[PDB]
């Protein structure tokens, strides 16, 4: 799997991957947010 | 980018993966005690 | 830092106003003395706009909005609370695009290039001091200026044009409109063009400007050409904007009934008025 | 007062001439002209026109719907001439009522303008074919095809795909001056005020976008004209002064600049994305949000009323 | 009511515009790569060694480079990475990174300023049928002014101030935008000297029987030193550049030279 | 008649007919469908 | 203006086995559609 | 009829008739959907 | 393109579109056994 | 058949094949969706 | 078919392939989501 | 992994965490400023 | 501290340095005569 | 940590200090003036 | 890759693995203080 890193340049890769996981991990963190169940900071009952 | 340097980054893309998604699944474990996400039947 | 190609231009000299005092650069930037009048009038408005967004009910960006006096003021000036903030606003705003302007002026000397930026630029100017000085003062009150805020400029658009019954039939304003789409129009025409003339596609040369009138006299049977496309492109979305103005000058100062009820002089024409 | 490049002062001419393409079924058709005012503005040539297969196509479905259209609004007025002129504004073929659906309407009833909306559209796609089709045959990229499908789609929204989402044509636009005018007005309000819609605000920011770049390009390439400025291509291919110059005018009033080549890529998208969330907002009206005032105060736009 | 949702709060109307929003970030990030395919990457001021204050995104900043396919077959690469000398014949007026440049000797043929000019190719711009686009009227025999208009030939030429440069001689103009370039100008003194004058430099004044070009830009001193070119009847790109430059610099220059 | 073949390209009358043809014909058929009486699909009586 | 002579008949046999089968599987397809519901009504309609 | 291939360019045809079909085709699965006999995914009933 | 390489192709392909319509032909008899698209008379 | 090959670039069929057979099969989703009887998602009776 | 990566790049086929795989799962999530008996955070009762 | 300064530029590294952090950070506080439990300056009651 | 002005040119500076100042005094007596308490032209008893 | 200086130009270093700082005690300052607790020219009590 | 070398990649890896430390040590701080003042995970009757 080390071939990857010749079809692509590692600083691309990295930065593009941490790009990518940030914005995806701030969209779930949201999506969580717009619940009643998971907004930790609104903290409603599980009833 | 060179075998050689391609290998070691390997290596440490490895080692680094492995980590952060160890981390992520102790942070889910944690989750998943306060609120579990999967409804039963009767829902929550 | 600099372009691999700026440093022989960045010469001495061109400043209206200053003389060498303020002829420099802070990074890309030129600033000159109408850059430090910018920055003095641009720091003054915007801490006077979140001031006022303090003063106001929500910190919520788009619900702030700084608003002019009451009408009941007519063109005095009014107390701070009570809409001389956003009069303040204003006339610092006029400063900040008048510096920008002249900046550009400064610039334009510097690279032996025409003003025609900067004068194209007048044009939004003149809009902004049509909406806010020209206008409420010929309608004899500041309270019919714009408010200061994401959405309520946009709900004085809306007050504004129901004003009239239906602001669609205004015929500049079709006219201004006309413009505006065909400005687009002519846009998306201009940057596909070039586009396509310098990107012909894998295994083939770049073309010129034989080709380039080819297409649109083979598609619509006449091409403008390279020049003229820029002489339009910018007349008319300096038309559209002068069609504009003049569509709001109309709309209170001058007619102040239903703009539908307007067109009824068409149907009473005598060659048709049965 | 300089020079200002704005109209041709002195104007030549030469015999006409145009770029080689394959021989097809249809030559290039027209005796290539020359007007003078045409000429102080830019070229002269009111040159030929290539028609093809797809032109043909494309003008018979489109001349079929202008004249289903055109008889419709002169039977509305009785025929008559005089009433036809003081009406014409006002005067509009509608589209059929909700009972209908998407299904053929009797022909007074909105037929007719299924019909014309039907040969209009296949005019139009079409004509996108030709735009395509002109570009490959010079060699030249297909930008202004997909520019244009840009164009269309917000149109095939605004006049099908939304009736097709809302199973019925009686939203749909009606083709006259004042009742295309008049549905947009009742679309906004029928809706909750289409300021609200966020993407219509996208869309008008890349709508006053584009008269800003067109303004701005405009008066740079003629401040540069003097330097050759106005021949892009060839300074897209070998930067001249003219280049470097349009590109430090703006560098050092705004810290950054274009390229030659790139100034009209942010040229294309803006027109292009204006017609595109332009489509997306008209889209998701009625089928997902209802009132869009009141989406703006579920989103914080305003205050609770 | 229920219909839009995704969650409690979330609904597809908002998750539609934050797919644009994610859609447009990208669309800044590749037009801004375009933007970078000429003068790039940056330089400190003073010394010219590549240096700029950058972030994670100068990663991503700069493309890969395009090459374009000319049709004589030669190539152009973009960016080239190509960059101009560090030394000028001009001087700062402070040691500092932002300051100005002052012109060492006379700035017009020194060529600094507004008289700077891009080292262009030395090759003309060709037609479509690979002839050289921009030549004298003398060289195009099927090109003619427009019936309607004023030809330039013959006309004196007369600078801001009233002095006459000379005669105009000859139309020089682009076969392949069909446009005058420009206009060959035989000067007062020296005579014989010929020097190109861009047409957009000039205007035709026509208020007095004795009409005539007349040309803000330099004074009438200032067209014996216009640049020289090599061909009698074609011009270089590059040679373009010099002419058009100088004629540029004059509205800076022209009182102090 | 065949010289009318001599005054016109083969191929363009062919590409003109069918194009007009097509057109007429679709016309036709969807005129028919927005009727009571000959609308096939829907098939009301013949009260 | 068209393909020389050979290469038209070349042409001419896959093109013509290619349409009889498309018309060949769409008659396939007319008849168990009118099978399942014809549509061409009588005088009382459907 | 050999001979319209002598007439019009084989390739061209190809990628015309293929589009011309596929768009034929789908104008008339979308004018039977817009019926209530032929709608087979709906399928009402004949009212027998 | 080769004649040769043509026809290494159209084998490629005709096993690729064999085996794309092997597997829609199974995915429409699932969904069929599930809930048939052609109605009876009286509907469904 | 295979001639078809020599007629038409393979890399542009497959492409061409690959964009339309996604954007239909992606049509025909959507529209069982729109259905009541094949919404699976939703699940309506066969009252 | 392994001849299929000599008529494409590898390195842009990886490339759409990914943003194709990436865009195609998120939009399917957010159309469960959409659901009253998939949506997981809302948690529905059957 | 120390070797990450061998591919990336220190300089470039910490431009890109200063503005990250920061931009997080303000965002974070925001947010809390949005909670009435974590709105520090209006101070709910715990209710 | 004297070292400032070999980083910055003291005529630059001051200018620079009185435009913010001016910004400044102009903000503070614009906000306060937005107040009650301090708005001392109206003159709100306290 | 002098080392920072071989990586930061101290003198754009402290124009951007300069810049953020003011930026981020003005906002502050508003902020505060927002409020009902905080707001000392309105002075409500506690 | 960055063209510094394996020396300054170190010394530079010193200094960002302190710094980065007393970072996070700051901010676990921060975080204790803020808990002990008002904890964000909520009970199943909510807070
Ligand atoms: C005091 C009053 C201040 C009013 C508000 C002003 C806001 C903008 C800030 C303006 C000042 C920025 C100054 C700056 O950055 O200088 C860098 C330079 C050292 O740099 P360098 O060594 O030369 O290297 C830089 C280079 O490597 C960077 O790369 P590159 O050269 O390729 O690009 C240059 C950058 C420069 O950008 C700018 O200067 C600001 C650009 C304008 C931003 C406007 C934002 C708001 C409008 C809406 C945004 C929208 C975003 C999407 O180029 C860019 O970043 C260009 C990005 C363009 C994106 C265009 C998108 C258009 C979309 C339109 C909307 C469509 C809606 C559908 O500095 C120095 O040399 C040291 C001395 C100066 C220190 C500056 C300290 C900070 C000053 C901050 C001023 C106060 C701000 C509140
Ligand atoms: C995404 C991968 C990578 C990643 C590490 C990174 C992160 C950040 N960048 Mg960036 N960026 C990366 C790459 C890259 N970047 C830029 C540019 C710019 C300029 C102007 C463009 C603009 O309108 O951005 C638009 C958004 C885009 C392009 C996406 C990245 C930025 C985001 C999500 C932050 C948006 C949030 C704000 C509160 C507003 C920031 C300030 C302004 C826009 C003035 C602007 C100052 C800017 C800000 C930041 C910040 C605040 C961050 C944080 C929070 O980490 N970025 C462009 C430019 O011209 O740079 C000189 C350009 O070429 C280019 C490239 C290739
Ligand atoms: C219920 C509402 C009703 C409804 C029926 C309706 C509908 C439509 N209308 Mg309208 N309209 C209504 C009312 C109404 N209508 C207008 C105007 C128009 C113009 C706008 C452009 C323009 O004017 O730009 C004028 C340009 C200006 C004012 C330039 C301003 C910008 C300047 C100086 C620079 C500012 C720079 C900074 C602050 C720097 C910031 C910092 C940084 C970026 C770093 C245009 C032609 C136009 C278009 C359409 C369309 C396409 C429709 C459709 C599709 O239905 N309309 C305005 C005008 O004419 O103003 C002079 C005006 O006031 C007004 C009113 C009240
Ligand atoms: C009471 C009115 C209300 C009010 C709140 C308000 C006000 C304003 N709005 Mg708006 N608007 C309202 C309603 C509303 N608004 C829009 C739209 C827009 C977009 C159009 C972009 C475009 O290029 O259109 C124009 C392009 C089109 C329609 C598509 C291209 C056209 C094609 C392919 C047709 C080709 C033609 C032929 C081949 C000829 C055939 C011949 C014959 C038929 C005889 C644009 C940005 C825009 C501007 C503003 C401004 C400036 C204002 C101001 C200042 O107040 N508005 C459309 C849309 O995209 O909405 C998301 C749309 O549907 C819709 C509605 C219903
Ligand atoms: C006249 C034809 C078009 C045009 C042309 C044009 N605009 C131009 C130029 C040109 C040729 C420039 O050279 C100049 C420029 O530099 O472009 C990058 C500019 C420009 N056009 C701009 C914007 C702009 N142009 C618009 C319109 C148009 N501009 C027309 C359609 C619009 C519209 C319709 O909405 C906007 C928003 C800027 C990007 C720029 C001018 C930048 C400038 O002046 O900078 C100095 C000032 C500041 C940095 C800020 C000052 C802040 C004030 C103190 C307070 C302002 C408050 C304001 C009154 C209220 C805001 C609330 C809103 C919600 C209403
Ligand atoms: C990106 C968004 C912008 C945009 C872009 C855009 N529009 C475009 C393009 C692009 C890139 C094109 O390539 C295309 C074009 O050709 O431009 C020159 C087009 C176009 N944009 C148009 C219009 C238009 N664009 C608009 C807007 C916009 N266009 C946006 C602002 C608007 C509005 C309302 O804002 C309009 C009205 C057209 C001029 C053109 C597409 C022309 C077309 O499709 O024509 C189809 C054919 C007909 C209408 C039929 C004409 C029939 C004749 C009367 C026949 C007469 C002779 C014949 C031989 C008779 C035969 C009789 C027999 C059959 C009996
Ligand atoms: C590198 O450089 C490049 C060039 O060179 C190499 C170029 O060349 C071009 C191309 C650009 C041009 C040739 C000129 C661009 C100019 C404008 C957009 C501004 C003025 C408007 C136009 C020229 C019209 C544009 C549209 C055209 C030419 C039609 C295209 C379509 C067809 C030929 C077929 C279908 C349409 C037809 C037949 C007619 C469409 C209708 C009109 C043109 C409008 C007619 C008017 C009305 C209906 C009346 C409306 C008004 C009314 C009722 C009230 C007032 C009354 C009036 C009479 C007005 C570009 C982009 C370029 O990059
Ligand atoms: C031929 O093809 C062409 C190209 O090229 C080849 C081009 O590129 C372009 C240009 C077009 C593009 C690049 C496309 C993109 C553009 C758009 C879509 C248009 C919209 C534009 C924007 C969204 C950008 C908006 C940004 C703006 C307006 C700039 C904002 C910046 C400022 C206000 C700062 C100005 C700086 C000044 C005046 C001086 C320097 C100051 C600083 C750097 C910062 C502040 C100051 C200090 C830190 C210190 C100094 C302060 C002093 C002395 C005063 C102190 C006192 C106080 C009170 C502050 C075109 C047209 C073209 O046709
Ligand atoms: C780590 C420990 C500390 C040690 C290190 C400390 C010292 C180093 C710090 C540097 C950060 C500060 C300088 C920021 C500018 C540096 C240059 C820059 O652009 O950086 C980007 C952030 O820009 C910027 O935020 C510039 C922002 C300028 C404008 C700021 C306005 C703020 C005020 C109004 C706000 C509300 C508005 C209204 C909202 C509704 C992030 O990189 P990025 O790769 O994308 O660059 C693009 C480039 O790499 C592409 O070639
Ligand atoms: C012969 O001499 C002349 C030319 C003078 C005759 C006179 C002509 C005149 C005067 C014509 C006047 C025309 C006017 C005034 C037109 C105005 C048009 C306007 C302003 C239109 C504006 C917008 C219209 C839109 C966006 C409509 C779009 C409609 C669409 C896309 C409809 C599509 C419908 C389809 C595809 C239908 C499908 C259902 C089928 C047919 C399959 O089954 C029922
Ligand atoms: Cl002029
Ligand atoms: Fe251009």
């Amino acid at each position: 799997m080390w071939r990857i890193w010749q079809l692509f340049d590692p600083r691309q890769a990295l930065v593009g991957l941490a790009t990518f996981l940030f914005v995806l991990a701030l969209l779930i963190h949201f999506i969580l947010l717009s619940t009643e169940r998971f907004n930790w900071l609104e903290g409603a009952s599980t009833k | 980018i060179t075998e050689g340097e391609a290998k070691e980054f390997h290596k440490i893309f490895t080692s680094s993966i492995l980590v952060f998604f160890g981390v992520a699944a102790f942070a889910h474990l944690l989750v998943w005690i306060w609120r579990p996400w999967v409804p039963g039947p009767n829902g929550y | 830092a600099l372009l691999s190609f700026e440093r022989k231009y960045r010469v001495r000299g061109g400043t209206l106003i200053g003389g060498d005092l303020f002829d420099f650069w802070v990074g890309p930037f030129y600033v000159g003395f109408f850059g430090v009048t910018t920055l003095l009038f641009t720091v003054l408005g915007t801490a006077l706009i979140v001031w006022g967004a303090a003063l106001g009910p929500s910190w919520t960006f788009w619900q702030i909005s700084i608003n002019p006096p009451d009408v009941s003021y007519g063109l005095a000036m009014a107390p701070m609370a009570k809409g001389g903030l956003w009069q303040i606003i204003t006339f610092s705003a006029i400063g900040a695009f008048v510096s920008w302007a002249l900046r550009e002026v400064e610039i334009c000397r510097k690279l032996g290039i025409g003003y025609h930026i900067p004068f194209a630029f007048g044009f939004a100017i003149l809009a902004y001091v049509s909406l806010v000085v020209i206008r409420p003062v010929m309608m004899g009150a500041w309270g019919y200026g714009f408010p200061y805020g994401f959405m309520t400029h946009l709900d004085w658009v809306s007050n504004t044009g129901y004003q009239y019954a239906n602001f669609h039939y205004n015929p500049a304003h079709m006219l201004g409109i006309t413009l505006f789409f065909t400005t687009c129009l002519a846009l998306a025409l201009h940057g596909s063009l070039i586009l396509s003339a310098a990107n012909p596609g894998k295994g083939e040369v770049v073309k010129g400007p034989e080709h380039e009138n080819t297409y649109f006299q083979d598609t619509i049977g006449y091409s403008v050409g390279t020049l003229g496309i820029h002489r339009v492109g910018l007349i008319l979305a300096l038309s559209a904007v002068v069609w504009s103005i003049i569509c709001m000058i109309l709309s209170g100062p001058i007619y102040t009934g239903s703009w539908p009820d307007w067109w009824l002089w068409w149907q009473k024409l005598p060659f048709w008025n049965h | 007062s300089e020079y200002q490049n704005i109209l041709t002062g002195v104007q030549v001419r030469t015999a006409p001439h145009s770029a080689p393409i394959a021989k097809g079924i249809f030559p290039r058709l027209g005796k290539p002209g020359f007007s003078y005012w045409l000429g102080k503005i830019g070229d002269a040539q009111i040159g030929p026109i290539y028609l093809g297969t797809t032109g043909v196509l494309s003008l018979v479905f489109g001349f079929f719907a202008i004249e289903i259209i055109g008889f419709n609004l002169l039977a509305s007025v009785n025929w008559s001439p005089m009433e036809f002129g003081r009406q014409f504004f006002w005067l509009g073929l509608e589209p059929p009522a909700a009972e209908y659906g998407l299904g053929f309407a009797p022909l007074a009833e909105g037929g007719w303008w299924q019909i014309a909306g039907f040969f209009l559209t296949t005019s139009i796609l079409l004509w996108w074919v030709r735009m395509y089709r002109r570009a490959r045959a010079l060699k030249m990229g297909t930008h202004t095809a997909w520019a244009f499908a840009s164009a269309i789609f917000l149109f095939l929204s605004l006049g099908f795909i939304r009736p097709l989402l809302m199973g019925n044509f009686s939203e749909s636009v009606p083709f006259g001056i004042f009742p295309h005018l008049e549905w947009t007005n009742s679309f906004s309000l029928n809706y909750g005020n289409f300021f609200y819609n966020p993407f219509h605000m996208l869309s008008i920011a890349f709508l006053y976008g584009s008269a800003l770049l067109f303004a701005m390009h405009g008066a740079t390439i003629l401040a540069v004209s003097r330097l050759g400025g106005d021949r892009e291509v060839e300074q897209i291919t070998d930067r001249g002064t003219a280049a470097e110059r349009a590109a430090l005018f703006w560098r050092w009033t705004m810290g950054f600049n274009a390229t030659m080549e790139s100034i009209h890529r942010w040229a294309w998208w803006f027109a292009v994305l204006c017609t595109f969330t332009g489509a997306i907002g008209i889209l998701l009206t009625g089928t997902v949000v209802d009132n869009w005032f009141e989406w703006g105060v579920k989103h914080g736009l305003a205050p609770a009323p | 009511m229920n219909k839009g949702d995704i969650t409690g709060y979330m609904d597809v109307a908002q998750v539609v515009l934050y797919a644009f929003w994610i859609f447009f970030a990208g669309l800044i990030i590749y037009l801004r790569r375009e933007d970078r395919r000429e003068g790039y990457p940056l330089e400190d001021a003073i010394s010219g060694k590549i240096n700029s204050l950058q972030g994670l995104g100068s990663v991503f900043s700069i493309a890969r480079p395009k090459i374009f396919k000319l049709k004589t077959g030669a190539t152009y690469a973009a960016p080239n990475f190509k960059r101009d000398a560090v030394a000028i014949k001009a001087t700062r007026t402070a040691p500092t990174a932002g300051a100005p440049f002052e012109p060492t000797g006379n700035p017009m043929t020194d060529a600094v300023g507004p008289a700077a000019y891009a080292l262009r190719d030395e090759l003309p711009d060709l037609t479509l049928g690979g002839q050289p686009a921009i030549v004298p009227l003398r060289v195009a025999p099927t090109f003619s002014v427009a019936a309607e208009d004023t030809d330039p030939r013959g006309l004196p030429v007369v600078d801001r101030k009233g002095a006459v440069a000379g005669k105009v001689t000859d139309l020089w103009i682009d076969r392949a935008s069909i446009a005058i370039r420009y206009l060959e100008v035989e000067l007062a003194a020296t005579p014989g000297r010929k020097v190109l004058l861009p047409f957009a430099a000039t205007r035709i004044n026509a208020k007095t029987k004795s009409k005539t070009v007349t040309v803000q830009s330099i004074l009438a001193r200032h067209f014996a030193n216009v640049p020289t070119i090599a061909k009698t009847d074609s011009i270089t790109r590059r040679e373009e550049d010099k002419v058009m430059a100088y004629y540029s610099s004059g509205y800076l220059y022209s009182d102090r030279v």
